[PDB]
RNA sequence: UGGAGGUAAAGCUACUGAAUGUAUGAUGGCGCCACCUAGGCGUACUGAAUACAAUUAAACUCUGAAUGCCAUUUAUUUUA
RNA sequence: CGGUCGCCUCCUAAAAGGUAACGGAGGCGUACAAAGGUACCUUCAGUACGGUUGGAAAUCGUAUGUAGAGUGUAAUGGUGUAAGGGUGCUUGACUGUGAGACAUACAGGUCGAACAGGUGAGAAAUCAGGUCAUAGUGAUCCGGUGGUCCAGUAUGGAAUGG
RNA sequence: UUUGGUGCCCAUGUCGCUGUGGAAACACCUGGUUCCAUUUCGAACCCAGCAGUUAAGCACAGUGGAGCCGAAUGUAGCUGCAGUGAGAAUAGGAAAGCACCAAGC
RNA sequence: GGUCUUGUAGCUCAGUCGGUAGAGCAACGGUCUGAAGAACCGUGUGUCGGCAGUUCGAUUCUGCCCGAGACCACCA
């Protein structure tokens, strides 16, 4: 004997934007390529790297990429591009 | 939807170059801006155009 | 709340953060510092964390109005063939003694 | 009946109970406690039954301490219904018990009285209990 | 002016009174602030204009109108609707106002028997509750629609209250 | 840039003294009834 | 070899909720007087906040792996 | 039958990304001539004490207070010298572009160095191609309007199109 | 080496408590007449001056009171039953450190 | 068993998406009257079903619970 059901009311969700880490350490990158995609500055910009309107990190010059910690209790993070020894 | 948009127009060449947004209900004063007008090739005072 | 000098230190921290964040080039900064007695200046070069040249009212001068600290440091910088700097108001305001110093520096070939 | 007064969410997920007794591992207040030897979900009704049993067989001489508490809720789809179409309503609270947690403990009364009271209480709980004395 | 007598006698006599051996370890009075708290202007009692007028007349220091730092649902005050009034005065105006008050206004009060029993905050500061505006000579019979008082403060250059008592007593303040 | 207050003088009615530092000088050399050194707290 | 990460776990005076015992207990329930309007005594009890000891959590985190992932070097192999 | 049909936030999602259910929880179809750009100046909420109106809680003053405050807005992340608060000037809430990347079946979506023109703030450095970030959206087809260094069925026009 | 200034770091860099000193400097400090400034005001900013100052800031010594840091051992999780290695607690550490410039040394 | 609707003064019914509770009679007082009705004058009462949120003060805007009311439910 079937009965009455319904009113789930909770069947919605949004598309998952692929924020994360697009470039790990030791990678060759050319200016314009984006290192880190995030929402809010979970990773601060170091030297020779830029911060877009969407808070997308992107390099300003060609070289290796380095991550590094800082902050009150070693919790904050900078990502920076180190030049070649040219 | 709500038709909150509006168009800006030059007062020398009378083109409708720009488009912007404006809430008529709160500020009814017609916009008086001065942006770069391509045809005039300088900065020209723009007024709202219906 | 502060001691009339802690605010100056905080302001200088603000401004040095600004230059260290905005200076794409390696232009040597020109940090002027203001004391109630007199004034002194050093040329700090970043990306190296050293001082290239410095000057002060302690070059046998009295209290300050004595813009010679502009000309002498300009001489040192032009000898080091830099002659293009970003100015820094320390924690003070660009006015009075600081303005006179900056004009003296600019008039003798500095690029700012 | 032990029960949280109010909560944030009404339909939480089930909480596993197969571990080695994170927290509540050792006796802390009395000289004799009850320790489980097989983790299982024990609801508030069994808790109240054990509590009233210990209270009735204790007397006006000592104290009894309860350690666990039914924080987690639990759902039960009503009778005679196909599955799907949402999640069932909450019916009964339940205290998660991992194997090796002191949960009941009494004091200030003869030793054989702790033994008999804890054995009386242990037969109401599904878990296989075990008597434990407080360390020195 | 009061400063005349102040660094004529009071500074050095307090210096010798307490074991300081430092001329300016003596307390110095830093500032007085003025407040009246015009709450009857929920939206319009008088637009506060008249009260601003007497607070301007009492001292050339231009009164400043304060903004509501929060919002209260009990009243018709919600994040703004500027209320109150503050006047901070220092320098020679400070001493002028101090003598004018202590030698004209409080003796003109209904019964100025005494004060200063416990009104210290506990960190070398004191506040006087003024009952009415008409108490002061720098005001006419005509005034705001209602008769409001003032809230003044006396902040010292120190925190322990012993020399606060010493300084206030030494300038002939009623206790 | 404000009301031009000046060194307005006072006139004590009982203490036979005067005060003149700065005040609203529209009525310079004004009279005061309750003298400064007349209140019971001040004197008495 | 370097790095990102916040899961397993663990902890809750490290925050948000829930919550155990003890100590001081704001508050209130009760009775109580005297007060017609301010308060006092204990408060079978409800119990703020603090302290000590013990807890719980997919949508709690002061913390926190291994595996996995990304990149790179060496060595080997295949023309994918 | 009932409920749902697109987009955004978290959890399920097993520490890169991705991952379904008529799974658990919420919002959106915006707002702002300033809540933008810029120079300068400034930094919490609560609590304690003091102070007439005025009270538990208005304003004010002094300490304490690592954030429990704020950020137009649901959720998350971030943010105590900021991205929070105020002041002066202002429209870069520009034109023409765009190497290079992100995600991708396609259509579409996002970030963006750098160049030229001409501006605004600032002494200058520098900054400004909307807002702390993520939702605030609709393909063609058809027709309507403005401009038009285009065509005009033999030619000059015009209708009509691009 | 001392002092002053600044930069990089980020509490083992804090918040306190008791003392010591200012030669040069550093600060208070003296006034608003000038540039400039206050939703108001020489408070702050900015001027031009050093009469006094060890008071405070500042620096140097001691202080483990709070906060921060935290071994080794064992244990929880893993990952093919050995390695793997936490968290919590604990001994304990801890009164910042690194550099350049300027005067006296 | 589900999806909606409603709960307001003593009663029966109204209340700009936010700053707001309104009628008639019921109850009280006086007048008329031998007294009672009827009638005339004044009156009086209101915290919006109970618990939770957004809120610039939520009866008003949303959620849960309680109560009742409605068109409907074993294959068809
Ligand atoms: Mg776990
Ligand atoms: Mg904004
Ligand atoms: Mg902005
Ligand atoms: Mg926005
Ligand atoms: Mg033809
Ligand atoms: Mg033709
Ligand atoms: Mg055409
Ligand atoms: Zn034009």
């Amino acid at each position: 004997s079937k009965k009455g059901v319904g009113s789930t009311k909770n069947g919605r969700d949004s598309h998952a934007k692929r924020l994360g880490a697009k470039k790990a350490d030791g990678q060759m990158i050319r200016t314009g390529q984006i290192i880190y995609r995030q929402r809010g500055t979970r990773v601060y910009p170091g030297v020779n790297v830029g911060l877009g309107s969407d808070d997308t990190l992107f390099a300003l010059s060609d070289g290796l990429v380095k991550y590094q910690k800082f902050g009150p209790k070693q919790g904050k993070t900078r990502v920076s591009v180190v030049k070649h020894k040219l | 939807a709500v038709k909150r948009s509006t168009r800006l127009g030059c007062n020398d060449c009378r083109e409708i170059n720009y488009l912007t947004f404006k809430n008529v209900k709160k500020n009814p004063e017609k916009l008086a801006l001065n942006k770069f007008c391509s045809r005039c090739r300088k900065v020209v005072v723009h007024k709202e155009v219906k | 709340m502060k001691t009339r000098t802690e605010q100056r230190r905080l302001r200088h921290k603000r401004i040095v953060k600004k230059i260290r964040a905005t200076n794409h080039d390696n232009r040597v900064v020109l940090m002027v510092i203001k004391s109630l007695n007199h004034i002194s200046v050093q040329a700090w070069d970043f990306s190296q964390n050293i001082v290239l040249a410095s000057s002060s009212s302690l070059a046998l001068k009295l209290k300050n109005n004595a813009k010679l600290v502009g000309q002498d440091i300009a001489d040192k910088l032009v000898k080091l063939k830099l002659t293009n700097v970003v100015f820094d108001t320390g924690g003070s305001k660009y006015h009075g003694r600081i303005a006179a110093l900056a004009e003296a520096a600019r008039e003798r070939g500095l690029n700012f | 009946m032990l029960q949280p007064k109010r909560t944030k969410y009404r339909k939480p997920h089930n909480v596993s109970y197969e571990g080695k007794a994170k927290g509540n591992s050792y006796v802390a207040f009395g000289e004799y406690g009850l320790v489980a030897t097989k983790g299982n979900w024990i609801d508030a009704r069994a808790i109240e039954s054990a509590r009233i049993a210990i209270s009735k067989c204790l007397g006006k001489t000592g104290k009894m301490w309860i350690r666990i508490f039914p924080h987690m809720s639990k759902t039960k789809k009503p009778l005679e219904v196909r599955m799907g179409s949402g999640k069932g309503n909450p019916e009964f609270w339940v205290a998660v018990v991992k194997q090796g947690t002191v949960m009941f403990e009494v004091a200030n009364i003869p030793e054989s009285q702790m033994i008999k009271a804890l054995t009386r209480a242990g037969h109401k709980l599904p878990v296989t209990w075990k008597i434990l004395k407080r360390e020195e | 002016n009061l400063k005349a007598h102040y660094q004529k006698t009071i500074a050095k006599e307090l210096q010798k009174s307490f074991a300081f051996s430092s001329i300016m370890q003596v307390p110095r009075l830093e500032k007085i602030v003025i407040n009246m708290g015009v709450g009857d202007a929920i939206r319009d009692s008088k637009f506060l204009e008249s009260a601003l007028n007497e607070l301007h007349l009492i001292s050339g220091q231009k009164p400043v109108a304060t903004k509501a730092k929060n919002a209260i649902s009990t009243y018709k005050l919600r994040a703004g609707q500027l209320i109150g009034c503050k006047v901070t005065l220092r320098g020679e105006r400070m001493w002028a106002f101090l003598e004018k008050l202590i030698y004209v206004a409080l003796p003109r009060v209904r019964d100025f028997r005494g004060l200063s029993l416990k009104s210290f905050d506990g960190r070398g500061n004191y506040t006087i509750g003024i009952k009415e505006q008409i108490i002061f000579p720098e005001i006419v019979y005509d005034d705001i629609k209602r008769i409001r008082g003032f809230d003044v403060t006396l902040v010292t250059s120190t925190n322990k209250d012993s020399e606060a008592l010493a300084l206030l007593r030494a300038l002939n303040l009623p206790l | 840039f404000h009301f031009p207050s000046q060194s307005v003088s006072f006139k004590c009615a009982s203490c036979s003294n005067s005060f003149t530092i700065e005040s609203t000088l529209k009525q310079k050399e004004i009279t005061i009834d309750i003298c400064g050194k007349c209140h019971p707290f001040y004197i008495g």
